[PDB]
RNA sequence: ACUAUGCUUAGCCAUAAACCUAAAUAAUUAAUUAACAAAACUAUUUGCCAGAGAACUACUAGCCAUAGCUUAAAACUCAAAGGAC
RNA sequence: AAAGGUUUGGUCCUGGCCUUAUAAUUAAUUAGAGGUAAAAUUACACAUGCAAACCUCCAUAGACCGGUGUAAAAUCCCUUAAACAUUUACUUAAAAUUUAAGGAGAGGGUAUCAAGCACAUUAAAAUAGCUUAAGACACCUUGCCUAGCCACACCCCCACGGGACUCAGCAGUGAUAAAUAUUAAGCAAUAAACGAAAGUUUGACUAAGUUAUACCUCUUAGGGUUGGUAAAUUUCGUGCCAGCCACCGCGGUCAUACGAU
């Protein structure tokens, strides 16, 4: 916050990596950890089945063209 | 060249976070008075703002410039200007850089470098 | 200082203490019976998430974790 | 007791002797201010003592304030112009401070006063209405006029209950 | 009347950066003659302690 | 506390008013299920003339009666009123003497 | 008289009247005796408290804990409970 | 709050409860007359009558007024744009009234509701983000902003459709509730609708009827209380019984505390 060259060059040297707090604290158990995983796996799907359909939409398109 | 509906037509935040594509999310706060107490608080909005050149870091005290049209749902500034630029700042009353309330810099000294 | 609020704390710990030495069993029973509904709570719960995102099937290899079992 | 230093800027009366109320054109007031050192005790005092009042008088004017970011005291404001007014208030007292900024972008005492009479146009004394917007409800208040029939009972020929009784006997 | 209260304000400025100058100035003659005389009991210990 | 924990919290949370016996009403309608006598908490003696009935609202509660000397029987009407019986333990409501079946208490 | 156990090595458990029954920090000792204890008192920040019992309880959530710990009510009863002398 | 009563053998501290003030609804007992204001159990089911017309045909109005508080944390305040199912002007502008997208700040409860689960950005379509202990999300409760505003209009949030098929317009009824206004008169005044107009219409409204709920002027007198707090008891009866108290308490034979006087 005061010299950001001196601390590019001091991480840099001492090998140091430095992670900026993280404005919110997560909680974590086995039923948050679990029903996050299912979260992010289930939007991932969601797109995954959106790019097919956009894609056989624009080849379909492209064929009456 | 109609200027936005939005109030605040300019707003002065720190740059919270960068982790979205070409937009700064900003945390803005301004003065509230407490009717009970009649003291002052800080009240914190938060602003996205559209950072074209992906130039600003977080901690940086920056200038939003409210948008004529609002980019999506919650882009409605741009980013003006960086007034303090996050552990390089540059002192406004002399001109020469500090690091706190100290000079990296002499303002005796004229180094035109 | 007088210990008689310690002494009424005193009783009521030990006749709970005693209360439940009587009904272990049955308290047992109860238990292992509030975290299977407990399970099928959390089941139903990721089951919603999914079918509300349009989705047909659970995601491909996944299996809900059993984790108010006895897994440790 | 009041809680805290000096609780009397925690009043109403003291919040309303601010005497800077700026212009339409001001928007940001951002205060570079150190906590530490001597050259800028009268900026500490500012931001302890004249800030309140100065959000008092202008709620719509954002002030944030930066803390020993800058070896020197000032004050910037930003206008709606892009304009931005950069002040130095190191070696200043408080009340020079204020004195400043009410100069350079503070509204005139003409220029309020006309603001004031302006709000009140639509106020007039001969309006009848509820008490909240006017002085008299009805005009039976007025002196010389008919009383209220409640107050003082009507003549029995000015009563719809007696007229009636004639135009049957008729 | 807003331009000529900006230049004022300009003025007061360059006016309280003037004295800034001459204020720091006093200063480096000050300290500078303080920075030779410590330097010089550094000198005396340094080559003491050696 | 300090300013800041005041400003915080704000005020004081205040715990509702729950209500009694007759339901935050001033009187119920009910109908005597039975008369019998309850007995005062000690350092008092008395046999004390209750009754229960099946309120409006469709509970049952137990009515102090009022005064020397009631008629009441089963099947009656009534009017109850809030008060408790200091020296009654639990009976939170009272009977209305001169209403429906039950009438003022007769003058000796 | 003799076990579990107190010991070692790995892991768990997370509770004490874990109490100087004194949160931390920087001031002041006079323009200051509720009592007792440990003289009084200002400022700053956070935590906590809001009659007693019901209640180190019920339910909820987390936990290697499964006769467990932390979190923690209400109905109802009472006109007191409590501290010092 | 100018406070008071009540922990103890006693004092002090702490602390709750209650008392004294004010107002509305209902109930007991009781009351003459007049003037005024307000009328109120119930989004329960509704018998009957009425509540919207006007007018040389076309149109306009029946979108208002009046009613209820259904739903909803629903909003307040403010900014921008745009029309208007309009008015009054011009061939181009002043209003009234709305709608849409928004946001300086403010805005009920529960944190034993602590995570929400797509809630983000970019614009080669990639990046992996968005909200949240400064309270998101979930649930519960509630009309608020009061010259008035908002939502609702038999029910299914909606109303193509379907259904259990309409007084939450005036008066009135059933049921239910501690809760009890006339199945009334007139469009003369004001307001609205229509008409170029004389005019017509209106359960809006006006003038009445009803009711100690309130105020006002008069006339009669009733109601409660009488141990302390807290203004005020004579005699007898009763004898821990019968009864009484907001709190503390009273009653086992001289009861200023119960009942009658
Ligand atoms: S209020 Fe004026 S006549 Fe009654
Ligand atoms: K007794
Ligand atoms: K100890
Ligand atoms: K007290
Ligand atoms: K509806
Ligand atoms: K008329
Ligand atoms: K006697
Ligand atoms: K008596
Ligand atoms: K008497
Ligand atoms: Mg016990
Ligand atoms: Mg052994
Ligand atoms: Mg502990
Ligand atoms: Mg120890
Ligand atoms: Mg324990
Ligand atoms: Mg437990
Ligand atoms: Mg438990
Ligand atoms: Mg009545
Ligand atoms: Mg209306
Ligand atoms: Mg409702
Ligand atoms: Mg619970
Ligand atoms: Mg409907
Ligand atoms: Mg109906
Ligand atoms: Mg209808
Ligand atoms: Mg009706
Ligand atoms: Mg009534
Ligand atoms: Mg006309
Ligand atoms: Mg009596
Ligand atoms: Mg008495």
């Amino acid at each position: 916050q005061t010299n950001y060259d001196v601390f590019e060059k001091t991480c840099k040297e001492l090998g140091v990596e430095y992670t900026l707090p993280p404005l919110h604290f997560q909680k974590v158990h086995r039923r948050f950890l679990a029903k996050k995983a299912l979260c992010i796996r289930v939007y991932q799907e969601v797109q995954k089945l959106k790019k097919q359909k956009r894609a056989l939409k624009a080849a379909a398109a492209a064929a009456k063209k | 060249i109609v200027r936005s509906s939005v109030h605040a037509k300019w707003v002065v935040g720190k740059v919270i976070g960068t982790a979205m594509i070409k937009t700064a999310k900003v945390r803005a706060t301004r003065l509230v008075l407490d009717p009970y107490l009649l003291k002052y608080f800080n009240k914190r909005k938060t602003y996205f703002a559209h950072d074209a050149l992906q130039q600003c870091s977080v901690g940086d005290i920056v200038l939003l410039r409210a948008l004529p049209v609002p980019r999506s749902k919650h882009v409605k500034h741009e980013l003006a200007e960086i007034i303090f630029k996050v552990g390089r700042v540059i002192d406004p009353v002399t001109g020469k850089p500090c690091a706190g309330t100290a000079y990296l810099e002499s303002p005796l000294s004229e180094p035109r470098e | 200082k007088n210990v008689l609020k310690i002494r009424r704390r005193k009783m009521n710990h030990h006749k709970y203490r005693k209360l439940v030495k009587r009904t272990r069993f049955l308290r047992r029973k109860v238990r292992e019976g509030r975290l299977k509904k407990k399970q099928i709570k959390f089941e139903k719960d990721l089951k919603r998430i999914w079918l509300k995102a349009g989705l047909k099937e659970a995601p491909e290899n996944w299996q809900t974790p059993k984790i108010y079992l006895k897994n440790k | 007791p009041m809680k805290g230093r000096f609780p009397i800027r925690r009043t109403l009366q003291y919040l309303g002797r601010g005497d800077v109320v700026f212009k339409e054109s001001v928007k940001i007031m951002t205060v570079n201010y150190n906590t530490y050192g001597e050259l800028g005790e009268g900026a500490r005092k500012f931001v302890f003592f004249n800030i309140p009042q100065i959000q008092y008088k202008n709620p719509w004017v954002q002030i944030m304030m930066f803390k020993n970011m800058t070896p020197s005291p000032f004050l910037r404001f930003y206008l709606d112009s892009g304009e931005q007014v950069l002040v130095d208030v190191e070696t200043k007292s408080n009340k020079e401070i204020m004195e400043h900024i009410k100069k350079i972008l503070g509204k005139k005492e003409e220029t309020l006063r006309e603001e004031e009479l302006e709000k009140q146009q639509r106020f007039h004394p001969g309006n009848f209405g509820p008490r909240k917007y006017c002085l008299r409800e009805c005009m039976c208040e007025v002196e010389g006029q008919v009383p209220c029939p409640g107050l003082v009972p009507l003549p029995k020929e000015m009563t719809g209950k007696y007229k009636a009784a004639l135009k049957a006997s008729t | 009347e807003h331009r000529e209260l900006m230049a004022w304000n300009r003025d007061e400025n360059r006016r309280m950066q003037e004295l800034r100058i001459a204020r720091l100035q006093l200063e480096a003659q000050a300290q500078e003659v303080q920075k030779a005389e410590a330097q010089a009991q550094r000198a005396q210990e340094e080559q003491a302690w050696v | 506390a300090t300013l800041n924990q005041m400003h915080r919290l704000g005020p004081r949370k205040e715990p509702p008013k729950r209500l009694g016996p007759t339901e935050g009403r001033p009187q119920l309608k009910g109908v005597v299920l039975r008369t019998f006598i309850r007995k005062p908490k000690k350092p008092n003696s008395a046999n004390r003339k209750c009754c229960r009935v099946r309120l409006s609202t469709g509970k049952e509660a137990v009515c102090f009666i009022p005064g020397e000397g009631h008629t009441l029987q089963e099947h009656h009407v009534v009017l109850v009123e809030g008060g408790r019986t200091q020296d009654l333990p639990g009976v939170k409501l009272k009977v209305v003497r001169g209403k429906y079946d039950c009438g003022h208490v007769q003058k000796k």
